[PDB]
RNA sequence: GUGAACAGCCUCUAGUUGAUAGAAUAAUGUAGAUAAGGGAAGUCGGCAAAAUAGAUCCGUAACUUCGGGAUAAGGAUUGGC
RNA sequence: CUCUUAAGGUAGCCAAAUGCCUCGUCAUCUAAUUAGUGACGCGCAUGAAUGGAUUAACGAGAUUCCCACUGUCCCUAUCUA
RNA sequence: UAUCUGGUUGAUCCUGCCAGUAGUCAUAUGCUUGUCUCAAAGAUUAAGCCAUGCAUGUCUAAGUAUAAGCAAUUUAUACAGUGAAACUGCGAAUGGCUCAUUAAAUCAGUUAUCGUUUAUUUGAUAGUUCCUUACAUGGUAUAACUGUGGUAAUUCUAGAGCUAAUACAUGCUUAAAAUCUCGACCCUUUGGAAGAGAUGUAUUUAUUAGAUAAAAAAUCAAUGUCUUCGGACUCUUUGAUGAUUCAUAAUAACUUUUCGAAUCGCAUGGCCUUGUGCUGGCGAUGGUUCAUUCAAAUUUCUGCCCUAUCAACUUUCGAUGGUAGGAUAGUGGCCUACCAUGGUUUCAACGGGUAACGGGGAAUAAGGGUUCGAUUCCGGAGAGGGAGCCUGAGAAACGGCUACCA
RNA sequence: UUACUUUGAAAAAAUUAGAGUGUUCAAAGCAGGCGUAUUGCUCGAAUAUAUUAGCAUGGAAUAAUAGAAUAGGACG
RNA sequence: ACCCACUCGGCACCUUACGAGAAAUCAAAGUCUUUGGGUUCUGGGGGGAGUAUGGUCGCAAGGCUGAAACUUAAAGGAAUUG
RNA sequence: GCCCGUCGCUAGUACCGAUUGAAUGGCUUAGUGAGGCCUCAGGAUCUGCUUAGAGCGGAGAAUUUGGACAAACUUGGUCAUUUAGAGGAACUAAAAGUCGUAACAAGGUUUCCGUAGGUGAACCUGCGGAAGGAUCAUUA
């Protein structure tokens, strides 16, 4: 049709924003980021409808262009920008910090860690190849190429990367038994570990999981995101860490502590 | 369908890049680049042995099957390198919670390792617009029936 | 312009289908250049996201290989003798891919005889040193060697030159070389 | 010889060169030609004249006693080397 | 029902090469049509081998229109024997 | 949210339709009309025609200010505050509208790119440029502007004279190796050696590696070390894929040789032989390849309404396939050349109709269904009808141009 | 060896169904709720769906399909 | 050849309704709201009308195929009493 | 009683129909062919390299060779959808006209079928059916 889109319409947008119905035609249209409009957070979806802190489009801006935010350990101007999966959003004048991780209904959740745990990040390595000169390179989920990797770091890894600078702290490999938060899905948001990884040549590679209750479930593999090792994760999960408690068993922990 | 010394059209027939120098003598004079289908597909002897070029044949050309992997039987050879096959199949309609046959004729092209006839049930691979209508290469033959 | 679609044609059943829309440019496709002996004239053409394609007009010398020796030169391209698509090329000597041209020899004399020693085809004692190891693989073809009597070589075009720019080649060799000798005296 | 051809046109053999003759070149005739633009307005009536034309390929309607109508109609081609 | 003289125009067709009135009337064709065609028919005076109706193909038969064509015309001029 | 009643007879039971009843995010109309919330609305007839207005423009500390521009009184004598114009930059391909086309087409769900393009955004990537004479920074050219002008008339412009750049055209610049060739002279053996080039990146072709699964001795050319006249042989370099001629590297060349910062803003620090020397801070804009993101293009599988008073269809002149080429961003009869005679069909082709854009959905509420979807979302198409195209990353664009028809 | 059957994955949001919640009721909306109301706490935005096709999976009844007849069969 | 008993396969017939049907009746016209063994054909109020049109077959008469506009509340079946 | 057909008047729908009938759109053979794009050229003007003056390079307007794309005009055909028409010939409505009384009683010649011919009209006759008949019946 000619060309980019440069618009985006409420409705059309991601459900896991959770905007409502009325209030305009038109969501933010998240910029061209290092995550997927698809799957991503833009900017003013987080200060303005989670933290709550700006209540305009307007109000957004004069944050931003105040110099307030960064994400990642960087300064982020842009309105639309699309901080996704396992960022960072460090405001000073607040003095907060947060990592970007799913709900159990498979939200982005309001999460604040420390002004440590905000140093490094995890990242899924999508792809391990060869750059110019002989030049061995990686790249994580969120478009981080980093050069020189580690000889054992495979696709479908993490990695764990310093911020103000950057590279490789170690890392974790993909075996039996390993933490995993779900990246996307019917099961999106959970967390859990590794009872198999069916193997399918030619695409769609079924993992199977158990959580820390004891539930089996699977997704795709590209969904998959190691998140460190079995009942110790390299980062802070929120309330419920993934779960997924049942529907009728919600109801009653809403009136249980729902009394006097 | 027997070929001749193949080496008959107006250009010369030859796998790109595959070089035997004149300088260096081998046993077998002139060398052979056949490959590795995939998805557990033996790559058979004719084409390793064979002495055809067929830049279109999933061996020993410059092809590569990714995505769907059909079968069904070989309705028409008439033609060359390529031939019709008739994958068969029901369609529920839910109205009278029946089924009707339907049919869908798919041109594939044959490698001229392999040798199919009126009959044969044969399976075949996609792998992109070779010619006009034909987007699937014949990877696998069985025999025909009693 | 010219359409590379597959909608103006007939479907397999042989059904004409209607006009579905009008003609875009993605699917376009434009004049061939049809390169021809001569000082060389090349044209830019702005492609498909910026870049350049690069159209040969006229084309006289450019770089051909000797297969079995790992070498290199540039020279003059004759003109046309053979083509497996259209003799109205070899005619009008025009340039594309799968020529079949004929070559400058001398560049390609030169270097044989620099090297090897041995004059083709009838002080300084570190060069002694080296054309006695060279030796021994100092025979080259009786067919390859007739046309450095010559003094022009059988080539293949083997660059795209309304494409590249480049017209570019391979000298022939082998039984290749055969083939098309076995056309051009029973053909020609 | 050209050509489908005992056509028309030119020719070998053979036969003729016979049809009163000289000078001019008005009108009107007889016979042969060509006409700008219009195109049957001419006329009893297109009378006369003009247009068509060989061959190859293509396409060929109603009607019909199914044999025709049909060269229907409509188009393209045509030398030399 | 009558009537002279045996019957009293059936099937068909028509201003027809048969219609006086008559350039019949209606429609069609045309700028305009005693023309043509299609209709209508108490048809002066169509009509059944005195053959009636129809009819493909055929025609130096009679008739109307269309396209092409043209000195037929506007409107005449020039050329040759 | 599993119901029926009225009407054919003298009366009767059936068949059977007509009639009644109820609903409609379904349209019109009539009569009547007070209050809150909510809010469809020139789709249908005619994608018929339209006077006028509006709807696309855009500057930060951070490209270009000598405005006969405003403003204080500038340490501000190169500039510096503000800031029209104009230059360069970017956008104008989004929106919004409409449903006219369109029946395997679009479209849906589902694949494909080991078949391509991609402004931007995010993440990385560059010591190599001259060769035998700016690096304290080459060259002109122009707009605005001023001034002389033409036309009834337009977002028309002529010619005269100035002046800028991240415009246009140019163009130097830096480590240590190491491997290649070629090779003055020394001259015997198992013999050698200065110093003259070549090596960033990209373009083009050719060739090479990109390998292994289980172990042992014989062969040839020349070496590849090495020790003490005895000759020893110690060692094979892969990253990835279901899969590659993949990534990446190697040699020989090729090129109207791509990029390799003559770029701006805030600061004013540190050194010492004090020359305005040498060195330095965070920023902005760029730039080469790569990945990423926003996309694009094609693509696998299966699925459309009425129609046989449409049964054969496609193949001149591409119909189906093979080869080669050309063209494209790229696959492919997309086009050309040559070659074969293929391809679809009663499991309904081909053809015709549609008062047909597809879908998410809507009405109806036993079940099974019937009917509808111009229309808020997604995809598609179009801007009176057709075609052609310039700019561009992206258009076959129409509030762009060019032509034809109306 | 298919057809079939189960489980799953991958399925847009609206819409339908449906949980929750005192928009004064409601149609809706996805808000809200407790407070010390002097620089406060805090649970939400559930859940299930056209069942054709595709993908992965358990099932082997039903119905199909192949297999040694001039043995050119199996096996070491 | 005749008689008798048995048994297939026929053209019918009788009684009973086991059932079925609106009834007349029906050993199928039963095994049907306890609704499915397989399969072919047709019908969807009465007219208009087997008309018009196209196609096709025939020497022709004709056959095969076969509409719509419009009109109408009945038409019809079986049985009952008159 | 019911009841058929012609005939006679009133209104309505469609049909056939001379007009080589009109109209709109799609696909089209032929002929012609704008426009930009590619290409062979051209060279108003302006202009750089090596050496008044000569040799070789770059920039470039009008104009132009050839080519593909290709609107559109003319003339034909084809398919679709709509439509005018003198006249023709049906059918349908409205009722207690005219003619006779075909069918319903053995309807007064049982009715009906296919076919064939004939007749103002319903109908009549021939052949072969059927019973839906006015006969389920002559081992007598
Ligand atoms: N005939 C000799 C050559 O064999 C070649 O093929 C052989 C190997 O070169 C080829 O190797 C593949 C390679 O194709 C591919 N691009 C990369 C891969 N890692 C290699 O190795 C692959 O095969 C080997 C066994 O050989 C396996 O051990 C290994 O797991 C597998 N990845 O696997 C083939 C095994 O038979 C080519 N056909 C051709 O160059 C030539 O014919
Ligand atoms: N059929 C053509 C053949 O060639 C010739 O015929 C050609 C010519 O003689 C003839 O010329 C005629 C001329 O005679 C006649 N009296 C007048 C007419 N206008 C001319 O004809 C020409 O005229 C002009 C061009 O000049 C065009 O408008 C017209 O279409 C054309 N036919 O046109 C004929 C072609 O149509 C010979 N008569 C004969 O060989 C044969 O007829
Ligand atoms: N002009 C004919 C039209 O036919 C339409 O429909 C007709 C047919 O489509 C329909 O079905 C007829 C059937 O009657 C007839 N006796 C048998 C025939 N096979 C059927 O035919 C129909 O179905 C078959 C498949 O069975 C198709 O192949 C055929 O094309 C189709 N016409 O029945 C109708 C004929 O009785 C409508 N009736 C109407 O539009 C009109 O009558
Ligand atoms: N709204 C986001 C999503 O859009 C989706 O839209 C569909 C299409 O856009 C998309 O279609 C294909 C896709 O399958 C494929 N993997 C990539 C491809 N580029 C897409 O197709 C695209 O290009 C084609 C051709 O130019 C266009 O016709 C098409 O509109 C465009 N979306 O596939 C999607 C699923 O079939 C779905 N409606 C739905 O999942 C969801 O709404
Ligand atoms: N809108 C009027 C015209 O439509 C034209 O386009 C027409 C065509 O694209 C399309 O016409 C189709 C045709 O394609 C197809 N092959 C046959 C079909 N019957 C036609 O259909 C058309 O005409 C029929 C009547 O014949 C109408 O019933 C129908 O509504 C109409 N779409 O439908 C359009 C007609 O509405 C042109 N765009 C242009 O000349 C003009 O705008
Ligand atoms: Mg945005
Ligand atoms: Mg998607
Ligand atoms: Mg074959
Ligand atoms: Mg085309
Ligand atoms: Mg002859
Ligand atoms: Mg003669
Ligand atoms: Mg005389
Ligand atoms: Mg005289
Ligand atoms: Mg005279
Ligand atoms: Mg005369
Ligand atoms: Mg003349
Ligand atoms: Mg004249
Ligand atoms: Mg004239
Ligand atoms: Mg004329
Ligand atoms: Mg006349
Ligand atoms: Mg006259
Ligand atoms: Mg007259
Ligand atoms: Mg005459
Ligand atoms: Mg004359
Ligand atoms: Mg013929
Ligand atoms: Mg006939
Ligand atoms: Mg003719
Ligand atoms: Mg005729
Ligand atoms: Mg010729
Ligand atoms: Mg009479
Ligand atoms: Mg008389
Ligand atoms: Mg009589
Ligand atoms: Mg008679
Ligand atoms: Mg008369
Ligand atoms: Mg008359
Ligand atoms: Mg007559
Ligand atoms: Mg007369
Ligand atoms: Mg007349
Ligand atoms: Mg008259
Ligand atoms: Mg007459
Ligand atoms: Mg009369
Ligand atoms: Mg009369
Ligand atoms: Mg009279
Ligand atoms: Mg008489
Ligand atoms: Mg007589
Ligand atoms: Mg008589
Ligand atoms: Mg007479
Ligand atoms: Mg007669
Ligand atoms: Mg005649
Ligand atoms: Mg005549
Ligand atoms: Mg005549
Ligand atoms: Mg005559
Ligand atoms: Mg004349
Ligand atoms: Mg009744
Ligand atoms: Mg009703
Ligand atoms: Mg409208
Ligand atoms: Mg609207
Ligand atoms: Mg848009
Ligand atoms: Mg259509
Ligand atoms: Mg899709
Ligand atoms: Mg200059
Ligand atoms: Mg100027
Ligand atoms: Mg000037
Ligand atoms: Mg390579
Ligand atoms: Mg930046
Ligand atoms: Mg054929
Ligand atoms: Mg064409
Ligand atoms: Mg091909
Ligand atoms: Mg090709
Ligand atoms: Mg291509
Ligand atoms: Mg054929
Ligand atoms: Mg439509
Ligand atoms: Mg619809
Ligand atoms: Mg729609
Ligand atoms: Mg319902
Ligand atoms: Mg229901
Ligand atoms: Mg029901
Ligand atoms: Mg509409
Ligand atoms: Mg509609
Ligand atoms: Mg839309
Ligand atoms: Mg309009
Ligand atoms: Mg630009
Ligand atoms: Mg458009
Ligand atoms: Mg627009
Ligand atoms: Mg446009
Ligand atoms: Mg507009
Ligand atoms: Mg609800
Ligand atoms: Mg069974
Ligand atoms: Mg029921
Ligand atoms: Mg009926
Ligand atoms: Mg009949
Ligand atoms: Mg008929
Ligand atoms: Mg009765
Ligand atoms: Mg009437
Ligand atoms: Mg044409
Ligand atoms: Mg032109
Ligand atoms: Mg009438
Ligand atoms: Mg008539
Ligand atoms: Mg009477
Ligand atoms: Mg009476
Ligand atoms: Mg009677
Ligand atoms: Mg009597
Ligand atoms: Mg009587
Ligand atoms: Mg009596
Ligand atoms: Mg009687
Ligand atoms: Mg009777
Ligand atoms: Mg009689
Ligand atoms: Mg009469
Ligand atoms: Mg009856």
């Amino acid at each position: 049709a000619r060309g980019p889109k440069k618009h985006l319409k409420r409705l059309a947008a991601p459900h896991h924003w959770l905007l409502d119905k009325l209030s305009g035609c038109y969501a933010p249209r998240p910029s061209a980021g290092p995550h997927k409009l698809r799957e991503s957070l833009p900017l003013i979806v987080f200060l303005r409808n989670r933290l709550k802190y700006a209540l305009n489009g307007r109000e957004v801006k004069a944050i931003l262009m105040q110099r307030h935010v960064k994400v990642d350990g960087k300064v982020r101007t842009d309105t639309t920008y699309p901080a996704g999966f396992m960022d960072v959003i460090t405001l000073d004048a607040t003095n907060e910090n947060f990592r970007l991780v799913y709900d159990v209904k498979g939200r982005f959740a309001v999460h604040r860690i420390t002004d440590e745990e905000a140093s490094y990040k995890l990242g899924k390595v999508k792809k391990v190849q060869l750059g110019k000169k002989g030049v061995p390179y990686v790249v994580t989920h969120d478009g981080r190429t980093i050069r020189y990797p580690d000889p054992n770091i495979k696709v479908n890894d993490t990695v764990k990367i310093d911020l103000a600078s950057g590279k490789i702290t170690d890392f974790i490999k993909f075996d039996a038994g390993k933490l995993v938060y779900v990246t996307g899905g019917r099961n999106l948001g959970r967390i859990g570990t590794i009872v198999h990884k069916e193997r399918h040549d030619g695409g769609f590679d079924l993992v199977h999981i158990k959580d820390s209750l004891d539930n089996t479930f699977v997704t795709r593999l590209n969904n998959v995101f190691v998140i460190g090792e079995q009942g110790k994760p390299y980062i802070s999960l929120p309330k419920g860490k993934g779960i997924k408690l049942s529907i009728a068993e919600e109801r009653d922990r809403r009136r249980a502590q729902q009394g006097l | 369908s027997t070929e001749l010394t193949v080496q008959s059209e107006r250009a010369f027939q030859k796998q790109p890049h595959i070089f035997n120098n004149p300088k260096v003598k081998t046993s077998k004079r002139t060398k052979r680049w056949y490959k590795n289908a995939g998805l557990g597909f033996k790559t058979p002897k004719t084409a390793i042995e064979g002495s055809y070029i067929d830049k279109k044949c999933p061996f020993t050309g410059l092809v590569s099957i990714r995505g769907k992997i059909l079968t069904g039987t070989v309705v028409s050879t008439k033609m060359h390198r390529t031939i019709v096959i008739r994958r068969a199949y029901l369609h529920y309609i839910p109205k009278y919670n029946r089924y009707e046959k339907r049919h869908k004729n798919v041109p594939v092209h044959v490698s001229p390792a392999f040798r199919v006839q009126v009959g044969d049930i044969v399976t075949v691979g996609q792998c992109r617009p070779i010619s006009k209508t034909v987007r699937f290469n014949v990877v696998k033959v069985s025999a025909a029936a009693g | 312009g010219i359409s590379r679609d597959s909608r103006h044609k007939r479907s397999a059943t042989g059904a004409k289908r209607a006009q579905f829309r009008k003609k875009r440019k993605f699917e376009l496709g434009r004049q061939p250049a049809n390169t021809k002996i001569g000082a060389k004239r090349i044209h830019s053409v702005r492609t498909r996201g910026g870049n350049k394609k690069y159209r040969a007009l006229r084309i006289e010398t450019g770089n051909f290989s000797w297969a079995s020796e790992g070498i290199s030169k540039k020279t003059r391209i004759a003109g046309v003798v053979y083509h497996p698509s259209n003799n109205e090329l070899v005619r009008t000597n025009t340039l594309t891919k799968a020529a079949i041209v004929q070559i400058d020899a001398t560049p390609f004399r030169q270097w044989f005889e620099a090297h090897y020693g041995q004059t083709l085809g009838k002080k300084s004692k570190n060069a002694e040193r080296k054309w006695a190891a060279r030796a021994a693989s100092a025979k080259i073809e009786s067919s390859v060697e007739s046309q450095f009597s010559a003094g022009r070589l059988y080539a293949c075009i083997s660059s795209r030159p309304g494409q590249s720019g480049r017209c570019d080649g391979y000298i022939l060799e082998g039984e290749e070389l055969a083939f098309y000798l076995r056309r051009l005296t029973a053909k020609k």
